[PDB]
């Protein structure tokens, strides 16, 4: 939920 | 997903807590540099925003952020960050909120006049120890003497390559650690006080606007489809549809500087 990551 | 103003202009009107997810969109219209597909020498933001890129070469890292904060002295604020800070303020006014929620790091939105603004990957403009964890405002330029005429973005620059020890330190009495930026990097965890504020925001939001976010970049990306989700209009302003286009009930094409000003008028 809080973890910055792209996709 | 409907191209229509007039419709959208209806729930404008009538809103009272209006939530603007403000992406990377927004900046390209000032010129600023998106790393985000565009490189800085072989490199794009995604390879350079992580604690590992950090960790083996900071000096790199630092080399890529010294160059950013550099580039945002000649850049101003946009007709799209105009009219959401003049909105901001008119509606203030008639007891109704505004708050702004930013992906972006050039701070361009509080040069136009923005308050309530919700800077969910950091700034910047900001450092952060990691010996002592202080957070402090940084404007200065160059923010160490080391990085002084580095920073170039064209491929083949040799890399500086400046010891730990010359990078901007820390400057609080007896600490000397070495500072990152602070920024929320791939990786990381954004703010819980950060998080906070914008559950709330977006749980008791109005009508929500998603301006110039390509939708690629969690958490952020998720913010506005929550909103949806809830039964609550979500007006996407962008040059090109995204993966979540199709969750919102209004699509505008344009850039936010055409299309903006109408809107939020
Ligand atoms: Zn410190």
């Amino acid at each position: 939920y809080a973890l910055k990551r792209q996709g | 997903p409907s191209s229509s103003m007039a419709d959208f202009r209806k729930f404008f009107a009538k809103a009272k807590h209006i939530v603007i997810i403000s992406g990377a969109g927004v900046s390209a219209e000032s010129g600023v540099p998106t790393f985000r597909g565009g490189y800085w020498r072989k490199w794009q933001a995604q390879d350079l925003a992580t604690p590992l890129a950090f960790a083996h070469n900071p000096s790199r890292v630092w080399e890529f952020y010294h160059y950013r904060r550099e580039v945002m002295g000649s850049k101003e604020p946009n007709a799209g960050h105009r009219a959401i800070a003049e909105c901001e303020t008119r509606l203030g006014k008639q007891g109704r909120r505004v708050v702004v929620i930013t992906q972006n790091i050039d701070e361009l939105h509080r040069k136009a006049g923005t308050k309530n603004l919700l800077e969910i990957h950091g700034s910047l403009f900001k450092t952060r120890c990691t010996s002592c964890g202080v957070v402090a405002e940084n404007y200065k330029s160059p923010i160490c003497p080391a990085l002084s005429g580095k920073g170039a973005p064209e491929p083949g620059t040799q890399d500086a390559s400046i010891p730990v020890e010359k990078l901007p330190r820390c400057e609080e009495a007896g600490c000397g650690g070495l500072l990152r930026p602070h920024v929320v990097w791939f990786g990381e965890n954004l703010d819980p006080a950060i998080l906070e504020e914008v559950d709330r925001e977006l749980a008791h939001c109005d009508l929500c606007l998603v301006v110039g976010t390509s939708s690629v970049v969690y958490p952020a990306a998720m913010f506005a489809p929550q909103v949806a989700a809830r039964g609550v209009p979500v007006a996407e302003f962008n040059t090109e549809t995204t993966p979540a286009t199709n969750r919102f009930r209004f699509h505008f094409q344009g850039p936010c500087g055409t299309t903006l000003p109408e809107a939020l008028a």
